[PDB]
């Protein structure tokens, strides 16, 4: 077919002509290109034309990318944002958008089934249609065929999904700015995409009339901001926030920081200079007790000026809400040669699946004419094989780790060449982890492209270690090696010593054995009142609620108080809780501002994942009322039950594991020794544990009903008579009397050995020990009265978001992900019994 | 549902929780199902002084998701802040 046509139109004038036939509506369009002869002067014989000429190049521009249907208009709007076309992305498209052009994987391939997965990166498809038509303007003069294509992005607000073959979707065009850099104009178009009113992604792209332009006037950029945090602590932060004559008071809070949300707009009259400022904005600061509501804006204008203030401003204070903390040194992801790609022998493919048909990328004329080297390849394409690469030669064939995607042609490629794109484990960002992304020649060695990956894994549980083990010592490394966490352990510290006369520390890194507060001077009676005001108020097992207070050394006679304990200070409660709960912490700590976050986190544990897990991931430990609220909770636990003459109780822990006894035991089998000891022997008893079931069950409550319990696996572990038989052979609800025997000797041989029991540590038995109060059963958080004492109250009532904490917890007390709405109410009912929430299960009263 | 009458719900119901955890029966079985089978965690995570899970959860890793994680090519590490420390900042040697 014709590619080249050079013709004489009219006397004395030459119309080489550069054709090209694949294009939108696959109809031939010329690219004309008028040439004066000039036979007067044979040295340079050939002018051109040069007035109309970029006019001449924008409409065959035009044809190719638009269409001979839609008319040519030069005049378009700068300011009103492009409207694109309303498409429905068919499985159509997805299906054959890949014949030679990339993403291949098990889930991209011809299989049965169902909705075959797909990359986002198709979402310039559906924006280059507008995207384009911002480069065309008559203010944005240029020579197409000198534009190179600089770079593109995709953002990741995630109101949308990935692609799942009938997702239907529109497009939004916006010119943002109009640069003249040496190198030429440089077109900003941030085109957003629309799913039905709700924005879906960004996509920015530049574009570089190659050059050189001075027109000035037809110049601008209206940059928005991030939300930019100021750094500031002292009362002169109200002064400086007055003496800035660009803001205006639109809140009655006192000022000590901001995070602008802001947005400006330069106008340039020289390279560097600025015309005029405008800058509108918004205002930020914290409100109350993390209930943040609606805040007001700014404004400013300017003339002739080398700058913005209040950019330059917030950003000198500070850096924005930076979620990207680069990781110290690097490491290797996927090197080698398993993540070199050729690029395509030819471009017609995914020209014609993204409608981006530029003569420069197949036509060898064109590319030619435009003196660069060869039919260079799509810089799309180059992004989009980019970008699902992030996904592909790094995982382990999982589809889930596709996200915003920033990148740049520095360079170029040519057909058929081969790229070796490095991706080194630098830079982290807030879960999408960075990676560089730097695809160069490999025979070259020159990058072409550049960007930071953002790669994910499959879901995870944070898994902690606590309670139950806790050594000297603990979690001092992190406390010796980390800034934030020797700041929340020296805040901890400094609260304990002030008010409660011990430091935590000294509890935690060098354990000793007996302590001693010291009522002291004012200090010391304003920490001696804190112990005579705090204690329990625990139902005497005698009568009704004897309303009391039992710290009973402690008063205004003494002046010192000794905690003892024989095996260890840290073993004690009041000790124990407080420094578990400081101890982890912070373990999101760093990675909260770095990116190693996975897909799906929960914050969890072995039951310490509601103590120590839900302050890094779920913020609800508030900050240093935590430890009076932990070390009140452990009084009052500790002291919850009447102690004999030597200091211990008639209650504490039990295992009864059935893994020793045999195999054969199941919860179908031996689900019974809980509700088969509470109903005839009148105590208190409930199983603590069948998390590992078939392998471990204990229990808690007052220790002859553990005794009992205990010897019931104990007894039919020598001798071996199955309760299957007991239970599925014959019946159910007739064999209720059987226990009647079996349970009887026990509950008899138990009261025949001394009461305070020391419970033995058999095969099938492995009680956990110092422990006194039954918790994790039915005895701490029964009525048990003064557990929940502060339970609607300093804690951050208002902080707690279902957002994170529905699905980013999975329960201990139950099973999978969590609920932290209706559904999970009737779950710490049932087993624990509750009256707090009888209330919002049944009274609903006017909550809409 | 509306923000601010799930936010009532969701305090109401994590104070329930950090109350009544500590009073009831831990079911870690279907919490194995979870990160083992059926939410598919490859990678497990823990952070203490000592590795107190890591083995135990290779023991039921080893005893009940063997066939399973052969089944469908699972490859699980675990890791621990102790030991494995360089695997999770990863920091090879």
């Amino acid at each position: 077919l014709p590619v080249v046509e050079i013709e004489l139109v009219k006397p004395n004038t030459i119309q080489l002509s550069l054709i090209e036939h694949r294009t939108a509506d696959t109809n031939p369009v010329a690219l004309p290109f008028l040439y004066k002869y000039n036979p007067a002067d044979g040295f340079a014989p050939i002018l051109e034309i040069m007035e109309d000429r970029n006019e001449r190049i924008k409409e065959f521009y035009w044809k190719l990318w638009f269409g001979s249907s839609v008319p040519y208009s030069n005049d378009i709007n700068v300011e009103k944002a492009i409207l694109g076309d309303e498409i429905t992305i068919s499985s159509q498209t997805i299906s054959e958008f890949t014949h030679a052009i990339g993403n291949k994987c098990d889930a991209f391939v011809d299989r049965p089934g169902k909705a075959t997965l797909a990359p986002m990166d198709f979402a310039i498809v559906i924006g280059w249609k507008a995207i384009i038509k911002a480069i065309f303007p008559k203010s944005v003069d240029g020579d197409l065929l000198k534009l190179v294509h600089l770079s593109n992005g995709y953002k990741m607000i995630t109101g949308a999904a990935p692609l799942k073959k009938g997702d239907v979707v529109s497009t939004k065009a916006e010119i943002k700015a109009v640069l003249n850099q040496p190198s030429g104009k440089l077109v900003e178009v941030v085109g957003t995409i629309y799913r039905e009113g709700k924005p879906v992604m960004e996509v920015t792209s530049q574009f570089l009339y190659r050059g050189e332009y001075n027109d000035y006037c037809n110049t601008f950029q209206k940059v928005t901001e991030t939300p930019v945090q100021v750094a500031f602590k002292s009362a002169k932060d109200l002064a400086v926030l007055r003496s800035k004559e660009w803001f205006h008071l639109e809140k009655d809070v006192q000022f000590d920081v901001l995070t602008f949300r802001c947005e400006s707009t330069y106008k340039f009259k020289s390279a560097n200079v600025y015309s005029s400022i405008k800058t509108t904005g918004q205002v930020l600061l914290e409100l109350p007790t993390k209930e943040v509501i609606q805040v007001g804006s700014v404004d400013y204008e300017a003339g002739t000026s080398y700058g913005n203030p209040v950019t330059d401003y917030l950003s000198r204070n500070g850096k924005t809400i930076e979620e990207s903390v680069i990781f110290e040194n690097a490491i290797p992801l996927s090197s080698g040669e398993e993540l070199t790609s050729k690029a395509p022998g030819t471009n017609e493919p995914y020209a014609i699946v993204s409608g981006d048909y530029n003569p420069i990328h197949v036509s060898r004329v064109f590319a030619a004419y435009a003196k660069l080297p060869g039919t260079i390849t799509h810089g799309m394409y180059s992004s989009a094989s980019i970008r699902a690469l992030v996904e592909e030669w790094a995982a382990n064939n999982v589809a889930a780790r596709v996200r915003a995607f920033k990148c740049d042609f520095v360079g170029m490629v040519l057909p058929n060449d081969t790229l070796q794109t490095t991706m080194e484990h630098v830079g982290m960002i807030n879960g999408r982890k960075i990676i560089k992304v730097e695809t160069r020649n490999v025979e070259t060695e020159l990058p072409v492209l550049i960007g930071e990956a953002e790669i994910e894994q499959p879901t995870t549980t944070y898994v902690f270690t606590g309670q139950g083990s806790q050594e000297q010592g603990m979690g001092m490394e992190l406390y010796n090696s980390s800034e934030v966490a020797r700041e929340v352990w020296d805040k901890a510290d400094r609260h304990f010593v002030n008010n409660y006369g011990f430091s935590i520390l000294d509890i935690v890194q060098n354990n000793p054995n007996e302590l001693t507060i010291h009522f002291g001077g004012a200090k010391g009676r304003a920490i001696r009142d804190n112990y005579i005001g705090m204690m329990f108020e625990t139902i005497g097992e005698d009568g009704a609620l004897k309303s009391e207070k039992i710290f009973k050394d402690i008063d205004e006679t003494t002046t010192s108080y000794t905690f003892v304990s024989p095996t260890g200070l840290l073993s004690a409660t009041q000790f124990t809780q407080p420094a578990l709960t400081l101890m982890e912490k912070a373990a999101y700590e760093d990675i909260k501002s770095k990116g190693l976050i996975p897909s799906d986190i929960m914050f969890a544990g072995h039951s310490l994942g509601e103590y120590s897990a839900l302050s890094s991931l779920a913020n609800v430990m508030p900050i240093e009322s935590l430890v009076d609220v932990v070390f009140y909770r452990g009084m009052t636990m500790q002291v919850a039950v009447p102690r004999d003459e030597l200091g211990r109780s008639n209650y504490g822990m039990v295992a009864v594991n059935p893994s020793r006894v045999s195999a054969t035991f199941d919860d179908s089998a031996l689900r019974f020794v809980v509700d088969e000891v509470a109903n005839k022997t009148k105590w208190l008893l409930e199983i603590v544990n069948y998390n590992v079931e078939n392998q471990q069950y204990v229990a808690a409550g007052d220790l002859r009903a553990l005794d009992t319990l205990t010897n019931v696996l104990n007894v039919l572990k020598i001798n071996k008579i199955d309760i299957v038989k007991l239970q599925e052979q014959m019946s159910i609800e007739k064999v209720k009397e059987h226990l009647y025997e079996i349970v009887d000797e026990v509950a008899a041989k138990s009261l025949a050995k001394p009461q305070p029991i020391d419970l033995e540590r058999g095969f099938a038995v492995i009680p956990l020990k110092g422990i006194s109060v039954p918790f994790h059963s039915s005895y701490l958080m029964s009525g048990v009265k003064p557990f929940q004492r502060f339970l609607c109250k300093k804690i951050p009532k208002s902080s707690v978001k279902p957002q994170d904490l529905i699905g980013k917890y999975i329960p201990n007390l139950t099973a999978k992900p969590f609920e932290l709405t209706k559904e999970y109410f009737q779950s710490v009912y049932d087993l624990t019994k509750s009256e707090k929430i009888k209330s919002i299960l049944d009274n609903w009263e006017q909550y809409e | 549902m509306k923000p601010e009458i799930e936010q009532e719900l969701s305090h109401t119901l994590l104070t329930e929780l950090l109350a009544y955890q500590f009073a009831s029966p831990v079911r870690w079985i279907e919490t194995q199902d979870v990160f083992l089978k059926q939410h598919n965690t490859e990678r497990i995570i823990e952070i203490g002084p000592s590795p107190t899970l890591a083995g135990m959860a290779n023991r039921t890793i080893k005893a009940k998701y063997e066939s399973y994680d052969a089944a469908l090519s699972l490859q699980r590490q675990v890791l621990c802040y102790s030991k494995d420390a360089k695997e999770i900042y990863y920091k090879p040697d």
